[PDB]
């Protein structure tokens, strides 16, 4: 008879085609509260990650089209629309935090207790910076700062072991530099940072690739196009 | 402007 | 101050915007139990009937993809997988039932003896229809059949309102036309009823907009298409 | 075949 391991994982699968993205959760998070000594499969990892981008994913977007609508009454004074805007607002952002709180607690208690190689280190340490990058996004003050220490400390802790052990085209490490240049400028508001570190994960990977080639060039490739499409508006907009 | 990509 | 109800109204748009639409149904739930003997605006009545139509289609759309994944399994016989999809299933069926049961209630409660007017009173009985046709779509046998005649019921109501009342151009009208038709064809299995219906509706307001034209041209103008996209479809499969 | 279109 199949293992409950088993079964959650296809549950999940399950869950990801019906794009019912809570439960995808529930169920991945029952696969890692289930794990020993050993680590989720790039699969279940994979699937884990997907789930909860999908889950936080919602909240985001919601978020930014509330933020715009306050922003625009905002410019006109209209303030009893203002208010209940951010009641609204007020509650989106008590999911995006409870939403943030389930993985980071799991990444701590659980995932990254058990990473065993390099590839699944730096998975971990980027999906820790992610989700406090998240936080960061709508906080402000010290509230605010604390995400980004929180943040620049993952994704610091990230690239130490993806510049030493992962290959500048592995997607991974791509990923990492791509939301780490992310996070200068959207976060820390420094373009200049944030242009250095994605031409740098830019340049290495294209060098690598012009002498030993890549084996998995579908996905390296989607991501260097990702940190050049940024270059390009970055760039753009400073010289506005 | 905001709103750029992201892995 | 703003009232209860502007302030409830104005959440709800707020909710459609975010695309929160569970949270929309309660918005406009609020708003119709605070009914008197008034009745809701076209607006208002328009944002509870799009609030729920959102609810339930995100689960008949995935009741729909689970449904051709236990279909694929059963070709197999991989029996332990088509019991995790119809776990998956059963659970997708039930939150179907819940969300029908809240609109029934409340359609039955307040909406329909309330309704003032010809374009109310058929805008809430094909409500009516729809609901119990959704119900029909994954039942069998008793069940199945209860549901298929709660449909033709409300159906034939709203029908006997509209073809008296209502012009054949009439939005309305038209939508019920559609979905009458789509009734015996997806439910009874009954093709030739199906086109015969689209078929009068739509010549009935050909005839309509040929000699007095019809003051909603954009909305008749897409229903007819799907009455037609229908009859096109169900008539070459016929043939087939 | 299955799945037409309503309103």
């Amino acid at each position: 008879a199949p293992t409950a391991r088993e079964e959650n994982v296809y549950m999940a699968k399950l869950a990801e085609q019906a794009e019912r993205y809570e439960e995808m959760v529930e169920f991945m998070e029952k696969v890692s509260n289930s794990l020993g000594s050993e680590e989720l499969t790039v699969e279940e990892r994979n699937l884990l990650s997907v789930a909860y981008k999908n889950v936080i994913g919602a909240r985001r977007a919601s978020w930014r089209i509330i933020s715009s609508i306050e922003q625009k009454e905002e410019s006109r004074g209209n303030e009893e629309h203002v208010n209940s805007i951010r009641e609204y607002r007020s509650k989106i952002e008590n999911e995006l935090s409870k939403i943030c709180d389930g993985i980071l607690k799991l990444l701590d208690a659980k995932l990254i207790p058990s990473a065993a190689s390099g590839d699944s280190k730096v998975f971990y340490l980027k999906m820790k910076g992610d989700y406090h990058r998240y936080l960061a996004e709508f906080k402000t003050g010290a509230e605010r700062k604390e995400a980004a220490e929180s943040t620049l400390t993952a994704y610091k802790a990230a690239q130490d072991i993806a510049t030493t052990e992962l290959a500048p085209t592995h997607p991974i490490r791509l990923g990492l530099a791509l939301n780490f240049s992310v996070f200068y400028y959207e976060i820390l508001n420094s373009p200049d940072r944030a242009c250095n570190l994605a031409k740098q994960a830019f340049d290495e990977a294209i060098a690598e690739l012009d002498t030993l080639g890549e084996e998995s060039y579908k996905d390296s490739t989607l991501i260097m196009q990702l940190l050049r499409d940024n270059l390009t508006l970055w760039t753009s907009d400073m010289q506005d | 402007h905001l709103y750029f990509s992201s892995n």
